[PDB]
């Protein structure tokens, strides 16, 4: 004869709390580029143009 | 699961993201639960992104009385669908709602009820793909495609397939039982290995041209 | 002509206007007279707004001798010819010229030899449907429509339907007359009464995707 609760039984503590979150991001690595470090640069053309002599 | 293995360039993007830019056409809907469906259906799965939907019903009445009111213009859904309703995409736009077995775990799973964007024209859209007919498949370029009905009859399913998923096939050959979406192209090549029941293979992400 | 009754909410639209914003093709023309068809035509009907229009041909030669100045691309239409062309529309963008007896009188059609806007392309569009079946119908959102032909047969026409009336239908059955629009679709979802000779039903406004 137990009276019929008002609230359906559930466990009480959410688990959004007791949570614990570390600082920051993490990226993913990809490679690496050196074709720059081999021979360097040079800007001497200009863009919208069709070849070097 | 933290990065394993460097790779020397990202990968050129994920599954129901646009990746052009042109003409596009998108509505919103609301999403039925398979259970209200009156015929029962012998297909059946999530409520899954990158999936095709099909229209349901309207529900603007928004009343009970004499005098209704109607506020809004809107328009609700079903995962398989036979009124095709176009693809739901943009996963940036939802929230991840948890899963069962436990909360912030991966998923593309949206609960009966939400709220999301369906693509009729895109001019680039990354789509999960799949195959048919259980044996190793090349697309190319200019295939078609086709999704799963709800009331896909169990013979023409031998492989469990899922309630709306996407699957191409070449011009000659479809399989028996689909739905094709008119003006569709495969637009990015592909390979699939072959599959099984039990063991099908999720296929690669690809480019779409839904119309 | 002022108001005498008060609504729960306003009207969503007006036929002939754009209601969704998006991808859309329109060209302008010139309506020709009716009884300017050679073969006459069986149904016939006034130049009213949200109507299919058909190619008629070309008038961009503008001359009445062997030599001719092609000074503008112009085409020229009909009220109700097959070779679809657009459907009317824009309201806004002509004048009243009132009626036959007084002005400032509501008009809703256009007169010969006037210049419109035809559209091919459109997001959506509010249009006037007719039922071509004379019984109750319902359309939902994937019906196709179609458009009465200038020169539908009597005895393909047993109701009083306009020249160039809208009529919807579903993917089955179809009336035997009429002509199809491609790629067209009834994105809203309405109901219509029964119909009979000489008491049409003018049809609930809706929303169209022309392509």
């Amino acid at each position: 004869n137990f009276t019929a609760p008002v609230t359906t039984p559930s466990i009480p503590t959410p688990i959004q709390f007791l949570q614990t979150w570390l600082p920051g991001f993490v990226k993913v690595m990809t490679a690496a580029r050196k074709i720059d470090e081999i021979i360097g640069i040079d800007t001497v053309g200009s863009w919208e143009d069709q070849e070097i002599v | 699961m933290f990065q394993k293995q460097v790779y020397r360039q990202y990968t050129p993007g994920f599954p129901g993201d646009l990746i052009e830019d042109g003409p596009k056409r998108a509505r919103p809907g609301r999403i039925m639960s398979l259970s209200a469906v009156n015929p029962a259906a012998t297909a059946t799965g999530p409520n899954r992104a990158s999936r095709a939907f099909g229209y349901a019903g309207d529900v603007s009445a928004l009343g009970e009385g004499q005098p209704k009111t109607i506020a809004a213009r809107a328009s609700e859904v079903v995962i398989g669908g036979a009124n095709f309703f176009g693809v739901l995409g943009h996963p940036k736009h939802y929230a991840l709602f948890g899963s069962a077995g436990d909360s912030l775990a991966p998923s593309y799973d949206l609960p009966d009820g939400a709220e999301g964007e369906f693509f009729d024209m895109a001019t680039g859209l990354v789509v999960e793909i799949f195959n048919g007919a259980a044996a190793a498949l090349d697309l190319d370029y200019g295939d078609l495609v086709a999704y799963v009905p709800n009331n896909l009859a169990t013979a023409d399913d031998a492989l469990g397939l899922p309630a709306g998923a996407l699957v191409g096939f070449k011009t000659g050959s479809m399989p028996t039982g689909l739905v094709q979406i008119p003006n569709a192209r495969i637009v990015n090549a592909i390979s699939l290995p072959a599959q099984s029941a039990g063991n099908l293979v999720a296929g690669v992400t690809i480019v779409q041209l839904t119309q």
